[PDB]
RNA sequence: ACCUCGAUGUUGGAUCAGGACAUCCCGAUGGUGCAGCCGCUAUUAAAGGUUCGUUUGUUCAACGAUUAAAGUCCUACGUGAUCUGAGUUCAGACCGGAGUAAUCCAGGUCGGUUUCUAUCUACUUUCAAAUUCCUCCCUGUACGAAAGGACAAGAGAAAUAAGGCCUACUUCACAAAGCGCCUUCCCCCGUAAAUGAUAUCAUCUCAACUUAGUAUACCCACCCCACCCAAGAACAGGGUU
RNA sequence: UCUCUUACUUUUAACCAGUGAAAUUGACCUGCCCGUGAAGAGGCGGGCAUAACACAGCAAGACGAGAAGACCCUAUGGAGCU
RNA sequence: ACUGAACUCCUCACACCCAAUUGGACCAAUCUAUCACCCUAUAGAAGAACUAAUGUUAGUAUAAGUAACAUGAAAACAUUCU
RNA sequence: GUAAAUUUAACUGUUAGUCCAAAGAGGAACAGCUCUUUGGACACUAGGAAAAAACCUUGUAGAGAGAGUAAAAAAUUUAACA
């Protein structure tokens, strides 16, 4: 009746084998999906207009600063996009909804902290079990087979994306930190009153009216961004440089797809679609992928005229 | 502010006997394969540590009265000697303590 | 908000968190095993393993002995710090101290653990051992660790 | 607890197992009238005309 | 309560009356006392009245027992089990011959409250109503927009 | 003078505001003694906004500089178990006045204790649609004799508001924070017109009819002793390869 | 001090262990809106909402609690002073 | 047409729905006279009946296991250290 | 038509009233305003006006798982024209 753990009764002998075990085996299977095309896919349909294509789940490094040939200084957020797979395919029938969801991954971590659902869902799929998963509504001409892995390379630059992920979390915060109230003097006779909300409502009503801003957790929460356009692909580490600052902290995981914006509509034409797949691709893409305006560190000094 | 009114004890069962209040039961609870007591898995033995600290009193209190008092501590290594031991050829240069008790089982020798 | 904060708050102020842990960290070099409440001992096992790396510079270096000066309140420990518990970790590079949990006191119940310094006199505690070999659940797994490594050597 | 036992349907379309477990159907409580272009032709004729209109009027 | 209080269906013992009438009144036990004017209204009944009214109640067993006593007291025993006891403490004579002739025409059943003033083991004769006795029945049973073949 | 004389002093400010529309500004639309800019007036519109200071206890107001505007109110003349105690209010005193005096004052002046450990209700992330100004272009265009001087659409920049972040800068250093950086997506139905009968014209129709403005995103599984944690009051949550 | 607050330490705080009060309390199985009423409703009328449940915050309500409060008036009730 | 009272009627029993005040009929317990002798009778007598006076004394709840309170560190408990 | 009235004896208690209808004063042909008069209701039950001291229905008292009734549910959609 008491609980135990994966290493509780391995001997001396047996947790060096057992790590470097199941080891080897999340290495095979992460490369024995590098062959999507090969393996029985699914049928590649042409882009069409009103398609919603799938996106990826990207962890956040840091920021790093950019500059564009007319000399502004953008600060991009460097997302690593690292064993990011497709789960599973539900239909527009199943899914109740408008649109057709699609299970995707990120993050492949531990098989030996995960309940024995989750754990028997990827023994069948045969990958390692991912720490986030999302779920994302795409239509019928965008569906991708179960196991495909996913890329950096899904992205462009000059493309806008929305990223989502957890904020940061301040713990309980008061109504001056959380909700930017005023607060009262520190002198001229204050007394035990400096941070306090003050008052809360009227005396008619004699109760606080729902939703009122009071003293609480702040952050973790999911935010989404919007109209936020990639300036910078790498292709060697599958990094997403993205405009701006992103929620959540460092080596956090996020939600990354298309702009909703109307004005970013009907922008994905050139766009790959499905999905990139480098493993049929005629010709391999080069290191990184630049925008118009950004000046490559390569580049010589630019002289304005 | 002061009470409106008295809060029955219907209403206070609920408040004392509700399981956030209760005592939670432990499941990390097991035999000493040593002594037999019980301990915790991730806690010494109780029993096992009481007789180090008894022994390892002793040995402190030998220690003081070689010293002779404070600011002596030795620019060499310590060994605890028992009854019926001598020196080993590693234990050469070193402040031997004599003790006048059986080596204990638990206490090997290096 | 604390994030990142890896130093705890003990004692009367910054000062007086230096000061507690001195005299842990002296107490602990004088007997080579003392017994604390257990986030003294975790916050003060920082020090003591950076500690013997002073006493690896050498007595010559005059920042490492200034460092022995100060973290050493009892004058007697300096030599022995740099005469035996330098040369005994001269092969080691690091964790040089194992700290255990022991039952809480009776006088507060606070959690309490033990810190001492690796290859002393003392009577060694009773460590935790994990299961041997020769257990059921062992055996199993060795006896697949055999085939693995017969078939790739097929 | 009534409004569990409620069914409501948009359409003609009913769930099978909600459609073959039914017993009675209700009579409407309005009568719906009849359009202009249901009525037969017996009926129409049968209805008199009450005035004559002059010939010559555009309409 | 009625809330307060335990309830009952009316009924009797046995089904009586149903073929024959039989006296629930099982026995009574009076005592009384030859010395206190407690039972001054006991002794009169018992000199007179009792004695006739045995005569018109033979199922009932009757008991006088003269003891010594300060509140004289008369306990009616019926067939079904239930034991009733009643004080006659300083009751006329005229008080007395009704409160006996009361527990004669009484079953022995509780006295407390009764849910219903009827009882019918066959309510029903010709039909108790079901949700289909009013409800014609269609051509092979069909449902409601429901196509068969 | 109906409720409160067995513990709300009132005013004003600070804090945070909810609501009305009889609309100060932004939006739409008639009329004009509406050329164009400015204006006036009326219908529609409460989504959003509605400044900082000097003397004054001030509310208000005066004028100082602005702004697309610095709206009228209600809410226990909102809010004082959140705060302030300046004016008035208890004991001191003074000036002026009344009184034989004690003493008084709708005036002036100075000073004068603002308690409370939350039992109950309510509430404690409304999961996410933003407004506005200026400059530019149209354009020195339409208009006008000139003086003057616009629509709509597009761009840029800035500010606030909402929501985030730490590559820099700054307060600072395994981090937090702004003075710093990033992002921000719907129409608004007042009316202007066709066809066309009652009332064979006409008439935009509380006549049948036609036309103009008449949603998406986020969230979704079910070892744990213990340690660690960008997670956290406790609990919970993530990681432990 | 403020525009405009922010960081850190200490106490407090919260949690574990020990000891353990006070004002308060008609009974409560203690909701929102509108209306009504001794004229300001958790309890009445009409609608709406609603498994149970502890912990931590908050101070709009319970005309919250604490000294028959202050404030005017009453008494053929007192006292000081002139 | 129906619904609709404590009005009326029906079966049965009837002293059995007003403040102050007034007239009654009964009566708990206690003591005494005389009875009575598992707790009663007839009389006399009176410290003769408590859901309420911010009542008095005592017990125990509620707020509440809350507010608040406390022991510098190691150790051979010699001692040393801050 | 009805059954009360007066006198005699013995004392208590109530008289800081309300609202409705009506007549008339004061205010403003305002007030849940003030002040008289007549009458009703209320401080006496029940039903109906939404909740309801004063409006309407209705009183003399119990039981019933009978019956007949009293008061008792707002209406209203408006501009052609020689
Ligand atoms: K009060
Ligand atoms: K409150
Ligand atoms: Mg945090
Ligand atoms: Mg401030
Ligand atoms: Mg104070
Ligand atoms: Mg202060
Ligand atoms: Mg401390
Ligand atoms: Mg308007
Ligand atoms: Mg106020
Ligand atoms: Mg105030
Ligand atoms: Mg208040
Ligand atoms: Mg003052
Ligand atoms: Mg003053
Ligand atoms: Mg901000
Ligand atoms: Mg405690
Ligand atoms: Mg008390
Ligand atoms: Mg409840
Ligand atoms: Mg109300
Ligand atoms: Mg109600
Ligand atoms: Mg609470
Ligand atoms: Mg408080
Ligand atoms: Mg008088
Ligand atoms: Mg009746
Ligand atoms: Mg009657
Ligand atoms: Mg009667
Ligand atoms: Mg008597
Ligand atoms: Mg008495
Ligand atoms: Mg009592
Ligand atoms: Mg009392
Ligand atoms: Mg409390
Ligand atoms: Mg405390
Ligand atoms: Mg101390
Ligand atoms: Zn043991």
């Amino acid at each position: 009746k008491s609980g135990t753990w994966w290493d509780e009764h391995l001997s001396e002998e047996n947790v060096p084998f057992i790590k470097q075990l199941v080891s080897d085996e999340d290495k095979a299977q992460l490369a024995s999906k590098l062959c999507p095309l090969k393996d029985e896919p699914w049928p590649i349909h042409p882009w069409e207009p009103g398609s919603f294509r799938v996106g990826l789940i990207a962890l956040k490094l840091g920021m790093m600063p950019l500059w564009t040939k007319d000399g502004q200084k953008h600060v991009v957020t460097l997302l690593q996009v690292q064993d990011c797979h497709v789960l599973k395919y539900t239909s527009k029938e199943n899914c109740n909804g408008k649109m057709a969801t699609l299970s995707v991954g990120g993050k492949t971590v531990s098989r030996f902290r995960k309940a024995t659902s989750i754990l028997e869902f990827y023994r069948e799929l045969g990958l390692p079990p991912k720490q986030t998963v999302k779920i994302f509504n795409i239509t019928d001409n965008a569906a991708i087979k179960p196991g495909t892995p996913l890329y950096a390379a899904h992205f462009r630059p000059g493309q806008y994306v929305d990223v989502t992920a957890k904020t940061i979390g301040k713990g309980f915060q008061g109504v001056m930190k959380r909700w930017g109230f005023k607060g009262q003097p520190a002198t001229h006779g204050q007394t035990k009153t400096h941070r306090r909300p003050g008052a809360v409502a009227t005396g008619d009503i004699g109760r606080v009216w729902p939703g009122t801003k009071m003293p609480g957790k702040m952050g973790n929460i999911y935010r989404t961004e919007y109209g936020l356009k990639v300036w910078r692909i790498n292709t060697k580490h599958n990094i997403i440089y993205v405009n701006g600052s992103v929620p959540g902290h460092k080596n956090c995981l996020v939600k990354v797809k298309d702009s909703k914006l109307p004005a970013y509509k009907d922008l994905g034409k050139n766009l790959p679609f499905p999905t990139y797949f480098p493993d049929g691709d005629e010709e391999e893409l080069p290191e990184d992928l630049y925008d118009e305006n950004v000046c490559q560190p390569g580049a010589p000094s630019i002289t304005f005229a | 502010a002061a009470p409106k009114n008295r809060r029955t004890i219907e209403v206070n069962r609920c408040r004392r006997r509700n399981p956030q209040k209760l005592i939670k039961v432990k499941n990390n609870i097991d035999v000493c394969p040593e002594c037999g007591h019980l301990k915790q898995k991730h806690v010494l033995c109780a029993y096992c540590y009481e007789k180090v600290c008894k022994e390892t009193a002793e040995i402190r209190r030998q220690i003081g009265k070689q010293e002779g008092g404070p600011f002596k501590a030795p620019t060499i290594e310590t060994v605890v000697l028992y009854t019926g031991e001598t020196p080993s050829e590693q234990d050469q240069g070193k402040r031997i303590i004599e003790r006048d008790r059986k080596r204990p089982s638990w206490f090997t020798q290096n | 908000i604390s994030h990142g904060r890896v130093f705890r708050r003990m004692g009367l102020g910054p000062e007086s968190r230096i000061h507690l842990l001195r005299n842990l960290l002296t107490g602990l070099v004088r007997h080579e095993r003392i017994e604390a409440p257990w986030a003294r001992v975790d916050e003060m096992r920082g020090y003591a393993e950076k500690l013997i790396d002073y006493g690896k510079l050498g007595d010559t270096n005059e920042r490492a002995m200034r460092m022995a000066d100060f973290w050493l309140t009892e004058k007697d420990l300096i030599p022995k710090l740099f005469q035996v518990l330098a040369p005994r970790y001269k092969d080691q590079t690091g964790g040089y101290t194992r700290m255990l949990q022991i039952p809480n006191r009776s006088l507060d119940r606070a959690k309490m653990a033990v810190i001492e310094y690796k290859g002393n006199c003392l009577p060694p505690l009773p460590l935790p051992r994990r299961d041997s070999h020769l257990t059921l659940l062992n055996q199993l797994l060795q006896g697949l660790r055999q085939d693995l490594r017969q078939s790739q050597e097929a | 607890t009534m409004m569990e036992r409620l069914h409501l349907f948009p359409d003609e379309y009913i769930p099978e197992d909600i459609l073959k477990n039914l017993v009675e159907e209700l009579p409407q409580p309005r009568k719906i009238p009849k359009r202009l272009d249901e009525y037969t032709q017996e009926e129409i004729d049968a209805f008199p005309r009450l005035w004559t209109p002059p010939e010559d009027y555009r309409l | 309560t009625a809330r307060g209080t335990p309830s009952r269906f009316l009924a009797s013992v046995l089904h009586n009356g149903l073929g024959r009438y039989v006296q629930q009144l099982q026995r009574l036990s009076f005592s009384v006392s030859r010395d206190g004017a407690s039972s001054r209204g006991a002794r009169e009944f018992v000199e007179r009245e009792v004695i006739d009214f045995a005569r018109r109640n033979p199922g009932v067993v009757i008991y006088v027992n003269s003891r010594p006593c300060c509140v004289p007291r008369v306990v009616a025993e019926y067939l079904n089990g239930a034991v009733r006891e009643e004080s006659i403490h300083c009751k006329s004579v005229e008080e007395i011959s009704t409160l006996v002739q009361k527990l004669a025409d009484q079953s022995g059943l509780d006295v407390i409250r009764i849910r219903k003033p009827f009882h019918t083991d066959n309510p029903s004769i010709q039909g108790q109503w079901h949700p289909f006795t009013n409800k014609p029945t269609t051509f092979r049973g069909l449902r409601p927009r429901e196509v068969q073949d």
